[PDB]
């Protein structure tokens, strides 16, 4: 899966 | 005490469909509202949960037979059958759907000669025996099949409920059945709303295990509010980077769990930008990447610097127990930035265009890791220009899917514990390929079949990083303060990462 955001 | 908690989420929600679902937060939920045949247990591996039991497989490890249990229902009571599962799939490989997610099923025959246009989508080899019993054949043995049915992409859908919405299935909570341990009751606006809830689902087969009447979520761009909000008890947990991590390091609620999740720089290289079609100019950015800066000092919450595109804790070798991530293929090297910046310089047009864009999601973090990257550049590539540009997620995922940017901060948590999860995205024509790199020789080594697989799937990543067709930079470690009170979440560092079925609240 995608991850934009990492915290 | 009250089965209730308010948590957190770094985005909206932007799906609500297992066909198009492909970014952590949507998964998250639908990991949560719904259920496919499989769930992944502590140790992240697959347990029966719509299957009564683990495949029975057949025919040299091709087919599997799997049998739904009495009692699965969507939250309107109607039994889950055989034939939504068939019909969802179809409704994946089917091109008509354009599902980001039509890779996952290429074990499967025919997925392959539907996604050519040879074939219709009726030829996939999916067959329903009955009303509970599922047939699948594979085209070749493949190990890590069970896992790719625990995951949202396979999950069923409603018959009835896809035939009534059709076009418009997930465009509301209005819009969708589902079927899991929770319901979606309260969500504005796919794409856009900063807080939802979902409760207890009275018609799930398995409620009896679950004690949590309602969760709530509110989405934290800001590190600062969430921690004041946490504090005040107006949140059960919240996310931490740099200096708050740093501060908070050393209390009793705060945790840091290393996740199997390369952040990179995608790089454009369908020929559209001149620069990053130059090898040189690529390697130039992988060289001037100061990682351990960037997690000692922005981060600083347990994250890692990368040593390659898979990230390392994820995937054992079966034989010998070794990590394949366990070779430093990327490193900082200023001097060779340099130097591969004044050689490129020397095949490219500089009058031109001297300058890059960075897209980045607008939150605090991802903002501030772009400004980072920024100034490393900058200063290892004199001339070069780069611009940051802190986007919504939404619009971040829409110009990913058109190619509509330069350089991406965008990153890839693997779906399952094997490398190919991340390997397979830099495939030819995989939807997940954002900047368009194409090396024939790398598609054919992630096809082996053989006893060197291991071997032949390290080899190309080693052509990927060779070719620098994307950037790796850091390993994802997910740091936060959560409440004493809550007890027996279930956290994965491959797939959808919570997983809140048994969740409770004590004292
Ligand atoms: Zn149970
Ligand atoms: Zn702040
Ligand atoms: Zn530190
Ligand atoms: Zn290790």
């Amino acid at each position: 899966l995608v991850t934009l955001v990492f915290v | 005490v009250e089965q209730v908690a308010t948590l957190t989420a770094g985005t909206p929600v932007q799906s609500l469909d297992p066909a198009t679902a492909v970014d952590q937060t949507s998964i998250t939920l639908l990991a949560n509202v719904m259920e496919g045949l499989y769930r992944l247990d502590e140790k992240n591996q697959p347990q029966p949960a719509i299957a009564a039991g683990q495949p029975k497989v057949s025919n040299n490890g091709k087919t599997y037979t799997i049998v739904i249990r009495d009692g699965a229902k969507w939250s309107d009571g109607t039994q889950i059958t055989a034939s939504d599962f068939v019909a969802a799939w179809q409704r994946v490989v089917d091109p008509k759907t354009v599902s980001p997610n039509v890779e996952l099923f290429s074990a499967i025959k025919n997925a392959k000669e539907i996604a050519s246009g040879k074939q219709a989508k009726d030829t996939l080899a999916v067959k329903s025996i009955g009303e509970k019993t599922l047939e699948i054949e594979l085209v070749e043995p493949t190990p890590y099949f069970t896992d790719l049915l625990s995951l949202t992409a396979y999950y069923p859908v409603q018959q009835k409920a896809i035939k009534e919405y059709g076009k418009d299935y997930g465009v509301s909570q209005k819009a969708i059945v589902t079927n899991g341990a929770f319901n979606l009751t309260n969500l504005e606006g796919v794409g856009t709303s900063d807080k939802w809830t979902i409760s207890k689902n009275k018609e799930y087969w398995d409620q009896k295990d679950v004690s949590m009447d309602k969760i709530n979520f509110q989405v934290v761009k800001e590190i600062n509010t969430g921690i004041n909000l946490y504090n005040d008890g107006q949140l059960d947990e919240a996310p931490l980077a740099g200096e708050y991590a740093k501060q908070y390091k050393k209390d009793k609620e705060y945790s840091t769990t290393l996740m199997a999740n390369t952040m990179f720089l995608e790089m454009n290289q369908t020929g559209e930008n001149k620069l990053l079609q130059n090898k040189n100019v690529r390697k130039a950015i992988n060289y001037a990447i100061d990682r351990e800066s960037l997690v000692k000092k922005l981060l600083d919450n347990g994250s890692v610097a990368s040593v390659g595109v898979v990230p390392k804790e994820m995937a054992f070798n079966p034989v010998n127990k070794k990590d394949f991530a366990n070779e430093k293929l990327v490193e900082f090297n200023k001097k060779q930035a340099e130097e591969y910046w004044d050689k490129a310089k020397k095949e490219i047009d500089l009058s031109k265009n001297t300058s890059l864009d960075l897209l980045v999601s607008d939150g605090e973090f991802e903002k501030k890791a772009g400004e980072f990257l920024q100034g490393q550049l900058q200063d290892s590539l004199e001339g070069l220009k780069v611009t940051v540009t802190p986007i919504p997620a939404n619009v971040f995922m829409e110009r990913l899917t058109k190619k509509d940017f330069t350089l991406s901060l965008s990153g890839w948590q693997a779906d399952y514990a094997d490398p190919i999860s991340f390997l397979a995205n830099f495939e030819t024509n995989s939807p997940m390929n954002h900047g368009g790199y194409s090396n024939k020789n790398y598609d054919e080594l992630l096809k082996d079949s053989s006893s060197k697989r291991w071997q032949e799937l390290k080899k190309a990543e080693k052509l990927l990083i060779n070719d620098m067709g994307v950037v790796p930079i850091f390993q994802v470690g997910t740091a936060k303060l959560e409440k004493s009170k809550i007890k027996n979440v279930l956290m994965h560092s491959i797939g959808a990462k919570y997983d809140y079925k048994k969740m409770r609240i004590e004292k």
